[PDB]
């Protein structure tokens, strides 16, 4: 599958 | 006092002016905030978070994150407004808000509303340090047309609240110090005490990063109570011991009493057992009811009879004695097996019966545990359930779900017949299966598929218009969740519920635990998101945050600030040291290069938001957990205003009348109104201005993220360690 | 700043101090003299600095994070005694009696040096006009502190250390007092350039001297801000005359002294030795090759050659074995031939280095770095291969693969393409050699980097390997390779070969080295059971075991003396209590304070308190590892300014007139305030037996030379500290 840049576009931790 | 003389002048021109600048100011605001607020329809960003706890105050389940509870209060209490009951849960970024529609415009609107009346408070402060009607203007344009400040405050985040909370804290400090300029003790006083109280308080239960808003406050407030210390000041150490007492109360101890306020509501909100039970106690947990699918749930057994449901269709798994036919309408083969579909409504061929694998010892009353091996035999036909290398009717790519005899399923086909009820968590593996309250995929072993439905398109004539059920190849898709519905076979014994009995907690042994829980957890939590940034980069604006990209429309939401107006914001605040460092040294030298009212606007307001600057920036080089640029957002604001400030005082007449004479001597004359070159000064504020409003909207399309760029359109706003998405 | 003070004659005759002086340096010598011949084995960072004594002896290159001065310091003792450097310190329990490292020699050399601390502190305090009991007390409780004393008698760098920065508080008081006499004396100068020579020992011995220069710093700041005042009489070329010799005497001169010790450095060690793994290729060839073997084997074209990686030590690794079609997550492989990373030797590593088709280069002919290569496997005869297909785990990083000859040598042949990236910029044309040049394995078409990791293995179909991906990050340091072996070599190359010696210019040398330093001081972030944080320190929380003997049940063990430590923190807090209670006083029109108190006051007892907030406060601020060292230069400053403090609280302290502020031009002040002597004395008596107790209750763990009992042990045990033969 193509690689892509960045990154998926993630959100911030939550604690566990 | 400090800037006595200056703050205690009238306004340097009509209300008029200023009314006019403020209402364009805000209405530009609101057109930034507000264009296209409906797009993407799709949870961007931390929506996955802070929706996600809206949700659950709604549903009254028990959730912990390391934010105080205020802001998510407010956005939960939009959701209760639209009559939204929480359903809705923003797992994934790019889940339709199309699919489950849950009040996403209105909670984007309100953001939006908060992000645009942040502009005028902004305004309003200024005004208020007797600034020009341009000046207050300007220094909230910076914040109206600032690329992130725009991002955040039209999204379903924390950031709009806490930064309104910012700029009201500002705003009634300054009217707060006015009145006691003016006359003390006042009503007006009083009011101003509180207010600004009030405001400290939704920023601290907002995010703790309010810390920094009570440490500008609080020298603000310490310099001031020394000024009134002093001798010089007349003021009788009682007088002085009622200032004293009246600020604690007014700027420590009522906020504190609202801070545990909310608090209190979160706890008598939130009175279910939910997803924050794993962070707290057993003794915390006794004072939580039961989920009202927990009160439900019956732990499933082998040879319980069972209907499965759809998490997302809200289909059961179904089967009758038709059969597909021998070629779909694409001319694929199918295997002329028994149809296996999915069906909204509850019946007789709904009913499923969970049976061990063929030489297993487990007899009658044995739990079923998750990714064990099971077999399912349909009551009505008599048959088990098949996945086989057939293709479905709809997707060539997904098996053909069917069902076999009993002997040809303990013969050849045995292999084909055996599913798992796989966990959504690899963590959950080997627990016990209960009804109504553990989500699973209906795994088939041979195969590798997960069984999946959908309700976009229907089964033809033959399929009697019912749901597709099929097993697809992408098992992790979410989309691929089931739960066991109702155990038909239920004996009587197992029927009754005994309902927990709450047990109380003192209010203070509650929060004392949760507080201790909240530090605990937001000291450890170490990774590296592709994103993190480190305080240096920040006045910068040197890298940015992805917030949401759609790959088929190569379209994408991208965090960053104005460059041209942070870098304003920077240049000013060097070219305000190097002032103050010059007029340090020029008198101590017997030069008196500045006027009194010149530096009374320098150690007055810009000095106050500049310190106010150093408290929101400096204490960030001293902490360690993952950083990421929406705090130079807040400080950000503050230094919008101080350089609209700074910049105005330059373009004024700031010489003094007589260089070898200290015009802060008592009795020393000095120019009161120093002349403002407002004409230079007017046309260096549209320049800048323009600048800041033409890089606005050449990021406009990663602000918004509605417009798709070509490669060479991306690459061309690649402007530091900014990497976006489809450059290539 | 304290002029009239500091200005005034000795408060007592100079036998007085002669005897003190005397008294405080013979119980120093005793305390740090005792026993110095035991342990007869190597204890803690003797491991380290010992041997670097012996690289230097033998001019073997290293590179550790430290400056070069304190470890020349103490290879200079091994040379007067005539040691080889044939002993390694290895180990801790490594005895001396089996290879004769002249340990005795080392020992006493910072005994020596940490007894001559003493005499500095007392004097110090004398130049700052307080009484000789004051001076004797202040250099007791450094004389016989524990943790000053055990660190002292070993082979470490904080003897070198402390005296310095005791050295630069002296050599400052003693330029200061000059300056406030008459300035651009000889005497300035030499005291001026005294202070800028100890501060150049400071750094050239550890970072953490960076403090010692801020201290000094500031305090030479504040004296700057008094000159420029137009009330001080100078004119703008007499000041600027002022800030010249300052800026040359405590900046430029330290810093070509600090120089120095570095050229020192390069100078002695010239051969080829442990530290080449820190330095480029470039530096490497300024290096003689060892008398003894060298496996840095050109690798040459047509070479069959092993890639190891440095952080998981595993090579570069293919087999039959393929992608499978599809990840577990949906992404399609190419479904290629795996390379893998692999921790064992077997024929699957074996890469043969080949030209670019086209080229001239025949076999023989040496591999240059940056040079574009192709890489053989020769158990399947495919050519390594990256390509836009994303990696196993690593979605933003490549699949690496091999593609057969037919098709590598046809349209794939660019995706072929690789090179030995140097780490350095400086570094590229320079000749691959096995085992000494690190570089990154660069693919060429799709700039990636060949890295791998060992916290996630692959699954089943991949055999439990560690996964080779091409990471987009290309600068990161773990995509860090070395050839292990030319497996190929001729009988001819196997036998040693000489080296022509290339020059390097000093400074180029020395940025490398000095940046190496820095990158590699940063990266020490590891867990270390007897790391301390800032906080603990000034109560001795906790401590570090530096020695145990098991079948005598001896140790020693690295702690402060803590009723010394305390009654610093009581002092810092009193101080901060009168300095409150002065400004608010004063505030109100209240002057409770005499003028000669409170030039004691924001005089010497500031400058100490500033001077242990330089030394105290910049450890918060600092991610890497800390340990209780860390605060002996804070503490030796707290000794200073607690003997200083409690002879002010026990003088005459009152103003003449409640009223009047004493500081004003012309007003009547007491000039000299009466010490309450008797009071004074017994208190520090007192102070002194409980000190003196501590450090004979605590002397076993100094010196490691009692066997304490289980219950004996555990009678010490308290807070943190946790003893080796508590059960
Ligand atoms: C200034 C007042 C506020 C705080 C004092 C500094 C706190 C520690 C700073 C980082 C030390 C360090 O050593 O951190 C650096 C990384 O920070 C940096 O680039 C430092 C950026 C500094 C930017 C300018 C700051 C001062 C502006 C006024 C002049 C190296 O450490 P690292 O690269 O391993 O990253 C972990
Ligand atoms: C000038 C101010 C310099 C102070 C702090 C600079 C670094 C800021 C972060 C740590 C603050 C610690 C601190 O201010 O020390 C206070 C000292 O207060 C007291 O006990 C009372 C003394 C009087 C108050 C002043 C204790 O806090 P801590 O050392 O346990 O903090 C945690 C330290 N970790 C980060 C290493 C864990
Ligand atoms: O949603 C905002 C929240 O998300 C996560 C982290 O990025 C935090 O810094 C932040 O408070």
């Amino acid at each position: 599958t193509s690689t892509n840049a960045t990154s998926s576009s993630c959100a911030t931790p939550s604690l566990k | 006092q400090v800037a006595e003389h200056w703050l205690l002048q009238p306004l340097p021109e009509p209300e008029s002016r200023y009314s006019f600048w403020v209402t364009i100011v805000t209405l530009l605001a609101f057109a930034a905030r507000f264009y296209k607020i409906w797009y993407p329809k799709e949870v961007v960003f931390d929506e996955v978070h802070f929706g996600k706890f809206a949700s659950y105050y709604l549903e009254r389940s028990y959730f912990f994150d390391v934010h105080p509870p205020f802001a998510k209060m407010m956005i939960a209490f939009i959701g209760w407004l639209c009559g939204y009951d929480g359903s809705f849960k923003f797992d994934e970024i790019g889940y339709s808000y199309e699919t489950h529609p849950a009040p996403y415009i209105a909670y984007r609107s309100f953001n939006a509303i908060l992000g645009t009346l942040t502009v005028p408070i902004m305004f309003n402060t200024l005004k208020e340090l007797n600034f020009r009607a341009i000046t207050c203007a300007f220094a909230s344009l910076l914040v109206a047309i600032d690329t992130a400040h725009v991002t955040e405050t039209r999204l379903i985040l924390l950031d709009a609240i806490l930064i309104i909370s910012i700029a009201a804290t500002m705003y009634c400090y300054v009217r707060f110090y006015k009145c006691q300029l003016r006359q003390p003790f006042t009503w007006s006083w009083y009011i101003w005490l509180h207010a600004t109280g009030l405001s400290l308080s939704f920023v601290i239960s907002t995010k703790y990063v309010g810390v920094m808003t009570y440490s500008a406050i609080g020298f603000a407030a310490v310099v001031n109570l020394w000024q009134l210390l002093d001798i010089k000041a007349g003021l009788s150490l009682r007088q002085f011991m009622r200032h004293f007492s009246k600020r604690l109360n007014g700027l420590v101890l009522i906020p504190f009493v609202i801070y545990l306020f909310w608090f209190w509501v979160h706890f008598t909100v939130l009175n279910t057992s939910g997803p924050g039970d794993a962070f707290m106690s057993a003794e915390f947990q006794e004072t939580l009811k039961d989920s009202p699918l927990s009160v439900d749930s019956k732990t499933v057994n082998y040879f319980d009879i069972i209907t499965i449901k759809h998490q997302d269709t809200d289909a059961f798994l179904h089967s009758h004695l038709a059969r597909y036919p021998q070629r779909y309408e694409d001319g694929r083969i199918s295997s002329a097996g028994q149809q296996v579909t999915g069906y909204t409504h509850p019946d007789f061929n709904n009913q499923w019966e969970v049976l061990p694998p063929h030489g297993s010892d487990v007899g009658k009353g044995q739990a079923v545990l998750l990714n064990q091996h099971i077999r399912l035999r349909h009551v009505a036909t008599d048959t088990y359930l098949l996945a086989h290398d057939v293709a479905s009717p709809f997707y060539p790519t997904n098996e053909e779900i069917t069902t076999v005899t009993l002997e040809e399923g303990d013969g050849e086909l045995y292999p084909e017949t055996l599913f798992a009820f796989q966990p959504l968590k690899k963590s959950d593996e080997g627990h016990v299966l209960k009804s109504k309250t553990v989500s699973f995929r209906l795994f088939h072993v041979d195969t590798s598929v997960a069984l999946w439905t959908h309700n976009d398109e229907l089964l033809p004539d033959w399929g009697f218009q019912q749901q597709e059920i099929n097993g697809n190849k992408k098992v992790i898709d979410p989309s691929n969740n089931w739960v066991v519905d109702e155990i038909v076979n239920l004996d009587e014994v197992r029927k009754v519920y005994i309902p927990k009995v709450v047990k109380p907690l003192p209010f203070l042994k509650k929060w004392i635990e949760t507080q201790k829980s909240m530090f605990e957890h937001n000291n450890k939590l170490s990774s590296e998101h592709p994103f993190a940034s480190e305080p240096y980069s920040w006045p910068g604006s040197l890298s940015g945050v992805s917030f949401w990209t759609n790959g088929d429309e190569k379209k994408q939401i991208y965090f960053i600030g104005n460059i041209i107006g942070w870098w304003f914001q920077v240049i000013s605040l060097a070219v305000f040291v190097g002032i103050i460092v010059a007029d340090l040294i020029t008198r101590h030298r017997g030069y008196y290069a500045l006027n009194k009212m010149t530096r009374e606007k320098l150690y007055g307001p810009l000095m106050f938001f500049f310190v106010s600057w150093c408290c929101h920036y400096f204490p960030f080089f001293l902490m360690a957990r993952q950083k990421f640029l929406h705090h130079y957002l807040p400080a950000h604001l503050i230094a919008c205003l101080f350089s609209g400030a700074l910049w105005e005082v330059i373009f004024s007449d700031c010489k003094s009348l007589d260089l070898e004479k200290d015009e802060d001597i008592s009795g020393a004359s000095y120019e009161r109104n120093p002349k403002v070159y407002v004409k230079p000064y007017t046309v260096f504020l549209v320049c800048v201005s323009c600048a800041v409003a033409w890089f606005f909207v050449y990021f406009s399309p990663l602000v918004y993220g509605d417009v798709s760029l070509s490669p060479s359109e991306v690459v061309s706003r690649e402007w530091f360690d900014i990497e976006l998405n489809f450059s290539k």
